[PDB]
RNA sequence: GCUGCAGUUAAAAAGCUCGUAGUUGGAUCUUGUGGAGGGUUCCCCGCCCCUUGCCUCUCGGCGCCGGCCCGAAGCGUUUACUUUGAAAAAAU
RNA sequence: UUUUCGGAACUGAGGCCAUGAUUAAGAGGGACGGCCGGGGGCAUUCGUAUUGCGCCGCUAGAGGUGAAAUUCUUGGACCGGCGCAAGACGGACCAGAGCGAAAGCAUUUGCCAAGAAUGUUUUCAUUAAUCAAGAACGAAAGUCGGAGGUUCGAAGACGAUCAGAUACCGUCGUAGUUCCGACCAUAAACGAUGCCGACUGGCGAUGCGGCGGCGUUAUUCCCAUGACCCGCCGGGCAGCUUC
């Protein structure tokens, strides 16, 4: 199951077989696009974007009112970020850990957990960088972690 | 205390947890009051406190655990004082004070949607308040 | 993980038949499992079977009888060259007279008895009897 | 198990009370709802597990509340599914 | 002990976790009809869109009545696998 | 001499393509929401006992063992009362209960970062499994340098028991036990049971999340969310039952 904990668990989303509209709805493909573009200005990232549509607007999902994903729509403009938010959130966490570690050198538990989250960055990086989604010279270090999260 | 950016962002971050199970639900009003009585400068405005003033008489709403009830008359009079003050700020002045640019000073809220039904967010309040009196 | 799908499949229908059942549920439905069970149905060891459809990979449900004794998998997949054949089938079958080693060839998936008449070797998959 | 039970055609909720990814076809256990209370006279549509505060444009400015699952509504009826 | 071993107590799972090499890895991209060989549908030509994918042609044969048709020439993105040939000293 | 023909190379604007994206694994990663736990770090608070000290009261024995003795004692012990100081330690409550990778982890309150499970019609689209090299943590004892030293206590000195008694038992007592900074890498570090995945009986419980319900119960008088009752769905520590 879990990749750095021993646990096992199910909580996965389950989609219906259907996939019409379904009937009840509005905002033709085009309407949904301009509704999205406004949100990305405000710093709402693709995961947040689909949530804020699904909770309060008439969409089931933005993959059955468009022929594309949420991210590809943003990418066609050129307004997509230069690294995926997934990678960003890993790096975002580990800097605060390193701050706490400098403030407290006797928190061996934090030091331990850092080894996991550190190694999990490098594995993820080796997906993107082989697929030509990152430069083949980019590496993860303390210095590059500081600058890239800011 | 320093150019209406820290200020504005803390506005953001106070008008965020607005809903959830952890509200305190009355010391958000209090803390909106602690960006005004410690708001003692100048031009900038008298000016743009109006809108905060909305939001904050909106604190003077939302405290209330739901729509069926009726509003401790002290709460009622505090509401009034707010609204009344937010006639003051909005005769004297006329610039319209969640939009119509001037020279600048000192915004930005063209950039969200329209100056104007957030301008038209004073009629809303007052109708609401009619209704609360009715309750 | 679920490295090999077919290998996890057969153990269910093997276990189920022993206890005394006649309906099962096997997932996640590979095309390879379909053509296997087709050959196994012709000879008469199982009955007609229903493929449920999902977008994920499907699920299959089978109706079976006590005629089956055991179907096993042989993994990893070795080659046969129609002289290696006799050595394989001796070890894996209860008798010369019956039992059916299955394999895949460029002429499709079939029993060993058919492959010998087409002069086709290939990769062995499992067996049954 | 009685060790002979059918699995082709299940009972309407005595064999569809199971976990949603242990059913024959995967179904959600969630639904939408068409609302329109008074605090905000508009026909709003909202998902059952809100996950976030749904805002109002009327006198009110809150409609929901995200808890650990479904979402606690408020003093406004407005209910439907519809169909799904 | 590959075929074909064992590790709770008989000899025996690193104190525990991370981790490169190595090994291993989900699902998904085509079926019916006349003739021929074998049954009563099913396994060399073709047909629905495809059928040994194409052309382009030009030089040296086959045709039919200048004009026209079809074999050989580039090949189907690459391999493993399998099947057929070639080539394998004698003695044993 | 000049075009022409052929080959080759490079540039613009326009037609024609159904003009080009398989699904989202009862695989994994990531976001989001409400919770949960003696998980970890830092700061802070509290209790009683033990020992020592001062003061007050009464008088002869007190310690200890199977039985004794060493030892303690009219400058008075033990005992009773009152106050103060030092160091150590978190009882009963505390359970085939919980959390942690393992080693391990119980007084108050706050701060600092971390994590599991569950919920989700959110996101990514195979990003995985196990592992030579290499890396982090790793009880107690021990070593080095500082602080501290109540209590217990290897060593050691005594008293008994024994033919003998370097022991079991009693008194005293150093190192150590405690804290801070470096080392040391070992244990019956035991479920003596590798890790990941699939399939195959029944039954009653317990901890956590979610969902469904004839009702009692809290308050503000009334579906905020609390307690008790019944059932259902996940994953977790365990038990009972059998050809």
């Amino acid at each position: 199951g879990r990749m750095h904990a021993p646990g096992k668990g199910l909580s996965q989303s389950a989609l219906p077989y259907r996939r019409s509209v379904p009937t009840w709805l509005k905002l033709t493909s085009d309407d949904v696009k301009e509704q999205i573009y406004k949100l990305a200005k405000k710093g709402l990232t693709p995961s947040q974007i689909g949530v804020i549509l699904r909770d309060s607007h008439g969409v089931a999902q933005v993959r059955f009112v468009t022929g594309n994903k949420i991210l590809r729509i943003l990418k066609s403009k050129g307004l997509a970020p230069d690294l995926p938010e997934d990678l960003y959130h890993l790096i975002k966490k580990a800097v605060a850990v390193r701050k706490h570690l400098e403030r407290n050198r006797k928190d061996k538990d934090a030091k331990f957990r850092l080894i996991l989250i550190e190694s999990r960055i490098h594995r993820l990086a080796r997906y993107y960088k082989t697929k030509r989604v990152l430069p083949p010279n980019w590496k993860y270090e303390s210095s590059t972690a500081s600058a890239l999260v800011a | 205390e320093i150019t209406h950016a820290v200020v504005i962002k803390k506005l953001n971050e106070i008008l965020q947890a607005r809903g959830k199970k952890g509200t305190d639900r009355a010391a958000q009003i209090e803390l909106l009051q602690l960006l005004v009585q410690i708001a003692s400068e100048n031009n900038l405005g008298e000016g743009v406190i109006v809108k905060i003033k909305f939001n904050i008489i909106a604190s003077l709403y939302d405290y209330n655990p739901n729509l069926a009830t009726y509003m401790k008359p002290e709460m009622w009079q505090k509401c009034l004082d707010c609204i009344n003050e937010l006639m003051d700020i909005l005769f004297a002045n006329p610039n319209i004070f969640v939009g119509e640019n001037i020279l600048e000073e000192s915004e930005n809220l063209q950039n969200v949607d329209q100056p104007l039904r957030v301008r038209g967010c004073i009629l809303t309040l007052v109708e609401r308040m009619d209704e609360e009196f009715t309750k | 993980v679920r490295m090999n799908v077919l290998a996890d499949a057969l153990k269910s229908i093997n276990n189920a038949e022993k206890r005394g059942k006649r309906q099962v549920l096997i997932r996640p439905c590979s095309k390879v499992i379909v053509r296997f069970l087709t050959v196994m149905m012709k000879h008469g060891y199982i009955g007609e079977f229903e493929i449920i459809d999902d977008h994920r990979a499907g699920k299959i449900v089978v109706n079976l009888t006590g005629r089956l004794n055991k179907c096993g998998v042989i993994s990893p997949r070795f080659d046969v060259q129609l002289k290696d054949l006799e050595k394989w089938q001796n070890n894996l079958l209860p008798s010369r007279q019956f039992g059916f080693i299955v394999l895949t060839t460029s002429a499709g998936i079939m029993d060993h008895e058919e492959a010998r008449r087409k002069h086709t070797g290939g990769k062995i998959l499992g067996f049954f009897f | 198990m009685p060790l002979a039970k059918d699995l082709l055609h299940p009972s309407p909720e005595e064999e569809k009370r199971k976990h949603k990814k242990k059913r024959l076809v995967q179904s959600p256990n969630s639904y939408f709802m068409d609302v329109k209370c008074p605090g905000c006279y508009k026909i709003t549509t909202v998902f059952s597990h809100a996950q976030t505060v749904v805002l109002c444009v009327g006198c009110s400015t809150v409609l929901c509340q995200p808890t650990g699952g479904k979402a606690r509504l408020t003093e406004g009826c407005s209910f439907r599914r519809k169909q799904h």
